[PDB]
């Protein structure tokens, strides 16, 4: 026998999900763990250093990767980076340059994320003044800075146009950018007030349709963008809550809590009961399913300790994720059913996501 | 009783608590270096029953302490409220940006 | 099973297996490059009866795997008779060092 | 208040025990952590990187470490360091740039160690080609590549001489390595055979006295190398084991799986039952503790399912390690008498260390 390298994933593109582990404990070391979501099976892994992020390219050919560097780990210059992988090989190809205040932090979706059209990565700064920054993947670039965003956090990639995103901001109020086809802002406007920032927080993950966005808030409330045209128009709050629900102090919890069924406008929420101050990231007891349309639940199920979440729009999936182990249900029909637990995904994981199939 | 998450000023803190780790509440364990920058926690005293606000500035430059870990989340909130937000690294403008534990640095009353 | 410690082929596995890590017993997980250099291990095969000299090369360049770990020391020795030896890391000559997991190659009749 | 760096560790140095945690898990990440010995607290932490060695400075000022690097930790140039650290305030002082070659491997004592006069730092290089490397602290040079020592493992240093050390060689004899006052080799010699490496391997960490060491077998004998004179005299075998202890098939077996309490002469050994075959890296039924004179046991307590040890002369103890939790023993009688336990001092060692008191 012969040990040979250079294998591609043995498994299709269609089967793979990104776990992505922090490893807390030895933050230094984290990674993407990939997975076959079809029979559990462990596929490979991408290392990302201190405190990686990880999105895979909209066309599915390749895993984007951003991380920080410093010569001697511990001390020594400091290089951020993003880096472009082979989604089949799972090699390096290229590293991108960026200015050193790429955000460290835990991985919610709207830190790391890409136009729509896929030839843009657009991801959060924070040194820590807030901006947003801009990577030409074709040019292998950082092209772009939009200090406008300032006071502003996390992207909102608009599904309806090739390369908008809005940005959630400390007026309570939504910007909006638009780039050029090279990259450069080519536009921007700023939405109304839709939310309180001191009286009705949102959570920042969004329920993203293709030309509107909701968001929850601690209180369990939802908030909607709708930008089917150029101005953003805000609306909201109406309750996730009736009044039995109201009696218990339900509230939603967690980190990538929401997701949107966008063929049926079911919206997907962690929730949890004896809600208070403080609780805001606590482990889901059940999931919700909203109907969006009527501003109503139509079903609740376990919610397995999960606190992140993210949805396959084709296949009918969602995914749970707890920090440790991944659920994979079905969402063809209103009430999720639980097909399996992938166990010991990761140490200490906060997203997951699918390897896409739209193009 | 400090070495507890449920010590009164940890109140919103993430991450490993200094004091767990060769430091103490106020001083980052040996060859770590203090975050100039930090979130800020509102904190109940239930000894005087007043209200004190706490800066949590990270100790940096070495790897994760691993002991102590808290998660503790009152009035905190999310980005857009930045320096009330703990689910991102406070050594981030440090030197060596590499987090090792959480400090609770009492500033005053609320 | 191969997946098993217990797998006759892996008498001398110090490491993750790499069958478990998206590779197989004779190939690599994608991204993560063989070692030229391995320790041996003479192991038992209980299906024939015979004894089979198998390599031990491990894939490195990737962090590691996690997944899988045994620590077999059937007919391993010190570093004296060093490629009997299982307490080295064999990646220690490639382009990258870091360690992943190991494979168990087989070479032939002992 | 105000937050502070700057501090130095809060325990005195003759507290101070020195955990290597190697992370094998997370291997980029190992480190050593600092403990009290005498109440189990925490007291800081050093980060090693990739597969870190440990030692402290003979001096007790400085520890050293060992690690590899690369620019982009899985991908990019590599650079094997020593670094200079202070001990009390646990901070970096220097890097010692090393070939590309140093031991990558579990933490056995003898891969990384100093002379007795503490001038230089004695290494294991493997490349896979194995040679010994010299540094120079001081002046913060490589100042060579012993190439002489090919084909053999470990060093053992002599403590009854300021720059010399022994390793280990295929032939199953020892190699003596003479050095000069600038670190290169002055003249070395080769002791006669004394195991046969196919019949009775020895394990490689040595029980040391002042000007003899001893090694266990995988099968429970006992070799002794004297370097009190010129060269090295070699003898052995002599059994651990009586007819029992046969019957029960009990064999040594660990990591750092030995020691010697130089005053007394007694020799303190992991042991377990049922050996065969594959058993040599078991944790520790038993500790046995054998006198080195008369050749009998003298005690046997439980193992607490140990893998590695060290023995402080100056104190009179013995710390036990099984990966993740340190026993602290008084030896200072032939039973020896268990302390505490510290819990959780590693996710993954085999290797813990007192700093040093005296020691002239
Ligand atoms: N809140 C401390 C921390 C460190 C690194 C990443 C996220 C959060
Ligand atoms: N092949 C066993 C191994 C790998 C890496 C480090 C030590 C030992």
């Amino acid at each position: 026998e012969v040990l040979t390298g250079g294998h591609s994933v043995s498994a299709p593109q269609e089967n793979r999900i990104y776990v992505m582990d922090s490893v807390f404990m030895h933050l230094t070391e984290s990674r993407v763990h990939v997975y076959d979501y079809t029979n559990g099976k462990f596929l490979g892994m991408v290392p990302t250093a201190f405190n990686g992020h990880v999105q895979v390219s909209n066309d599915g050919k390749k895993i984007y990767t951003m991380t920080t560097y410093h010569e001697r780990i511990t001390r020594g210059k400091r290089s951020d980076v993003v880096e472009v992988w082979d989604a089949d090989k799972l090699t390096f190809e290229k590293e991108i340059s960026l200015p050193p205040k790429r955000v460290q932090g835990l991985n919610y979706d709207g830190l790391f994320r890409q136009t729509t059209d896929g030839k843009f990565i657009v991801l959060q700064n924070a040194s820590p003044a807030t901006s947003i920054g801009i990577v030409d993947v074709a040019k292998g670039d950082y092209v772009e800075d939009v200090t406008a965003a300032a006071g502003c956090w996390s992207v909102i990639p608009q599904p309806n146009r090739p390369r908008s995103f809005m940005t959630i901001c400390g007026d309570g109020g939504l910007l909006t950018i638009n780039l050029g086809e090279d990259g450069k802002v080519a536009s921007q406007s700023r939405s109304k007030q839709m939310f309180s920032v001191a009286d009705d927080p949102i959570f920042i993950a969004p329920a993203l349709d293709k030309d509107k966005a909701h968001f929850v808030s601690y209180y369990g409330n939802v908030y909607s963008a709708d930008f089917s045209g150029d101005e953003v128009k805000v609306d909201g709050p109406w309750s996730l809550l009736n009044d039995e629900d109201k009696a218990k102090n339900w509230v939603p919890g967690g980190y990538n809590l929401v997701g949107l069924h966008r063929a049926s406008g079911r919206m997907y929420v962690f929730m949890h009961p004896d809600g208070k101050e403080g609780t805001h990231k606590f482990p889901a007891a059940e999931i919700w399913v909203m109907d969006t349309k009527t501003k109503q639940r139509v079903a609740r199920i376990p919610g397995r300790d999960a606190l992140s979440m993210t949805i396959d729009q084709q296949r009918n999936l969602m995914l749970t994720l707890d920090g440790g182990n991944v659920n994979v249900y079905d969402i063809s029909q209103p009430e999720p059913k639980l097909l399996r637990t992938i166990e010991g995904a990761a140490e200490a994981s906060l997203q997951v996501q699918f390897h896409p199939v739209g193009g | 009783e400090v070495n507890s998450c449920d010590y009164w000023r940890h109140c919103a803190v993430d991450g490993f608590l200094c004091s767990c780790c060769g430091g103490t509440t106020t001083t980052c364990p040996p060859g770590s270096t203090p975050s100039p920058i930090s979130w800020i926690g509102t904190c109940h005293n239930p000894h005087d029953g007043k209200d004190y606000l706490i800066s949590y500035h990270d100790c940096c430059g070495k790897t994760a302490c691993g002991r102590c870990q808290c998660n503790t989340q009152t009035r905190e909130r999310p980005g857009y409220e930045f320096f009330l937000h703990n689910d991102v690294n406070w050594c981030m403008a440090n030197e060596n940006s590499t987090f090792h534990c959480t400090t609770s640095v009492l500033v005053g009353l609320a």
